[PDB]
RNA sequence: GUGACUAUAGCAAGGAGGUCACACCUGUUCCCAUGCCGAACACAGAAGUUAAGCUCCUUAGCGUCGAUGGUAGUCGAACUUACGUUCCGCUAGAGUAGAACGUU
RNA sequence: CUGGGGCGGUCGCCUCCUAAAAGGUAACGGAGGCGCUCAAAGGUUCCCUCAGAAUGGUCAUUCAUAGAGUGUAA
RNA sequence: UUAUUGGAGGUAGAGCACUGUUUGGACUUCAGACAAACUCCGAAUGCCAAUUAAUUUAACUUGGGAGUCAGAACAUGGGUGAUAAGGUCCGUGUUCGAAAGGGAAACAGCCCAGACCACCAGCUAAGGUCCCAAAAUAUAUGUUAAGUGGAAAAGGAUGUGGCGUUGUGACACUGCGCCGAAAAUGUACCGGGGCUAAACAUAUUACCGAAGCUGUGGAUUGUCCUUUG
């Protein structure tokens, strides 16, 4: 799937992009806000730090960004579908204070 | 006599006759051959005459390869007409031969029968030639 | 100011860019002679028109 | 074959947005949602 | 077999090569382990009567560094309209 | 023996319109093309009709996109 | 994970490496799902397995990179009709590299 | 218009070639088309990947950088 | 204009990786070819810039007044024609047009060279140096016997020289010659006489040769102010 999840992500990322990029797994979710003109990361969030934990990771990434002084973002669904887990990952950062 | 079976374009600009030969300069299919030493257009009708001479001389014993093929159709206009009013009708098919190309190759024959056959061929082709043997 | 360059052939019947080069060297008439400090870029002008000049 | 139709705001203001339709494949009085700029609003158009 | 070849040095202009070819010399190039691309000249007949002796895929001692290195003949160009070899490739080992 | 040929079309002035290293304005056309022989880089708009134009005022630069595809970007001067 | 680079970055082959991650695998309860099928997308997951996917290594068969030297081709002269000098400099083919580097 | 004129052909627009690697470039030079068509064949968000060669009895599998398709010529 | 750099682009060439044409083998495949409308490739040049350095004299805008819209030859890249035409139609440069002077015998377009005027001055360019006709019967070395030089092919051939490989003969390049070579007023395809060097090829020496350049005088415009000269 990742050999084709990556293809849908490269399809996504032709118009879009700082990034708030994601990565699902069988049990974990790897969120991270990344610059896209230096390759630099700005914040961090993982699952080992299925929707309760999606809200957990969303809150974590949002409060880390709040410590890091950045508000307005662009959300990359990374080629996954915007639904359920990634749905909640988007609706946690808005509810933690952020711009989508 | 010889001609391609399909051509995409009946009418073509005529090939460059000035320069040297780019490919087919070394005996490949056989032992002996006739190398060209002068540029011209060889028509299918005279390619065939040279082949007939070479074939009948060897008793139809040895093997021959006609290394050149006429791909290019030259046109001509009718008897007594003025210039213009379109390009003419296909007269025949020609190959362009430049200094160094190997017109015919033979094998299955000693040097002397092959030499006389190739000599008797070179008199029906509008170019000068010489006798060549594989390296 | 090395490179004493003299115009020794005419420019009648020479291409026009060549006529431009020799005038940009400052050679007015035939047998005229300009002194010009040897550059790496003034030398490239006396190769466009090597046949019509004499250098020394 | 194609008619050269003329749309006309249902409510207010009329006869803008010329287009063309296909009569045999649309033998009906077509309808659109266009910007009636007279009354500065999205509104229906006919004909 | 034994061959002596002296280096050609400088930029080989057009006239220079056309002088070496209307004299009886064949330009050559050498390379392989330890050779390091000495552009050389060889006798246009001596090479014939050495390679026709040692055969096509033989072994040849040349004037490489004024010493022998057991060279090969990778490729060779051949102006056929005069039957004259035009360039040789000596692949060392 | 008349002929059924001869007619052609008006040639449409097509291709590069600025130079690699040149200062361009905010809406200048950088290249004209059918299809995409050169894709739009950064701050380059790939307008309709497939023409490539600049957006900001800057210096133009033809780069490549890996192998077999090249792009045009525009930069800020100084 | 995630970016940058012209595959010297790929293919193809042999070889090991496990639930710590990544996987496949349990199933349709749940949100959602096929113009039929939880095959897919997605949801609830603990078994079980290193076979496959896959990270890591060997390989120069296939692709890709590719000199030095020579040749063709011409820019400009200069004789005359195809050469001669100057100068740039091909493709092809071999010497070769090469099983990638790499930012956060 | 016209390799005298008449007869024949043509006349506006598009895509190639000639055209000489910027653009431009003629002939009664070599090839084709146009005088429309879509209310979804437009917009937008998502999802997917073709042609063909074989193994079988529309299907399935594999091989496959594109040889498909792109309303309509190139 | 040139040097340095960056660039776009698909011509020459080349190649068969795609579309087509094709030759010989073996049962898709190995070798070999072809292309204006074929491209895995790909120049030299030309073009665009830097707001990139050294020389040089333009560039542009605004206005007044125009003529031009029958072009030609040669060199090179092509189409058409028949790789005919002093043909025709395009790109590229030059000369004529609107250009006199020297050479090509004479000869708008070929080569040299751009006339302000005068001189019974000098140096040279193309081209030349036995006489017509100014200047070498020059110097060194070789070739050619046909008057080749001073017109023409396939093809032929113990012409003659050079170098080369061969076991006295044979061949591979080769330079120069021979035959093929018949037309209409009068030799009549060196301008003529004549030429065996006064031909050819190569290599240093001289000299001749223009209205070019220089020398001397003069006439006009200009621009620096050496220094209103």
């Amino acid at each position: 799937k990742n050999k084709v999840r990556l293809k849908r992500h490269a399809r996504v990322r032709t118009n879009l992009s700082p990034r708030l990029n994601v990565y699902r797994s069988n049990k974990h979710i790897y969120a991270q806000i990344i610059d896209d003109n230096k390759g630099v990361t700005l914040a961090q969030a993982s699952s080992k730090d299925k929707v309760e934990l999606a809200t957990k990771v969303g809150e974590a990434i949002a409060k880390k960004a709040a410590d890091k002084g950045i508000k307005e973002i662009v959300f990359d669904r990374g080629g996954y579908l915007y639904h359920g887990r990634v749905k909640a990952l988007a609706e946690a950062a808005r509810e933690s204070g952020l711009e989508f | 006599m010889l001609l391609p079976k399909r051509v995409k374009y009946r009418r073509q600009h005529r090939p460059k006759t000035t320069g040297r030969s780019k490919g087919g300069n070394y005996v490949t299919f056989g032992e002996f051959g006739l190398q060209a030493t002068t540029t011209s257009w060889i028509t299918s009708r005279q390619i065939e005459s040279a082949r007939i001479a070479m074939t009948r001389y060897m008793k139809r014993g040895g093997k021959v390869w006609i290394k050149i093929f006429p791909h290019t159709p030259y046109t001509k206009k009718p008897l007594e007409v003025r210039m213009g009013a379109g390009k003419g009708a296909v007269e025949g098919w020609i190959a362009v031969v430049k200094p160094g190309r190997i017109l015919f190759e033979v094998a299955g024959v000693s040097e002397e029968v092959a030499r006389e056959a190739l000599r008797l061929a070179s008199h029906k082709l509008p170019v000068k030639t010489k006798f060549v043997k594989r390296e | 100011a090395k490179l004493q360059i003299t115009l020794t052939r005419s420019v009648i019947g020479r291409p026009e860019t060549q006529r431009k080069t020799v005038e940009a060297l400052g050679l007015k008439k035939t047998n005229s002679s300009v002194v010009v400090e040897d550059n790496p870029a003034i030398r490239g002008q006396i190769n466009k028109v090597k046949h019509l000049v004499t250098v020394e | 074959m194609r008619v050269n139709v003329t749309l006309a705001c249902t409510e207010c203001g009329d006869r803008n947005y010329i287009t063309t339709k296909n009569k045999r494949n649309n033998p009906e009085r077509v309808e659109m949602k266009k910007f009636c700029s007279r009354e500065n609003k999205q509104t229906l158009h006919r004909e | 077999a034994s061959l002596k070849s002296i280096i050609r040095q400088g930029k080989q202009t057009r006239s220079d090569l056309k002088q070496l070819r209307k004299s009886g010399k064949v330009p050559a190039v050498v390379y392989g382990y330890g050779t390091k691309n000495v552009s050389v000249k060889v006798d246009e007949v001596e090479f014939i009567k050495v390679i026709r002796e040692v055969g096509r895929n033989g072994v040849i001692e040349l004037g490489v560094g004024s010493k022998t290195i057991k060279v090969m003949v990778a490729d060779y160009q051949f102006d056929p309209l005069k039957n004259q070899i035009t360039h040789i490739d000596f692949l060392a080992i | 023996s008349s002929t059924k040929n001869g007619r052609d079309s008006e040639s449409k002035r097509l291709g590069a319109k600025r130079a690699d290293g040149q200062f361009v304005t905010g809406g200048s056309i950088l290249y004209r093309q059918r299809g995409t022989k050169i894709y739009p880089g950064e701050n380059v708009g790939r307008g309709g009709d497939d023409t490539l134009f600049a957006k900001i005022d800057g210096v133009v630069k033809f780069e490549r996109k890996g192998r077999d595809k090249k792009q045009v970007s525009v930069y800020a001067v100084a």
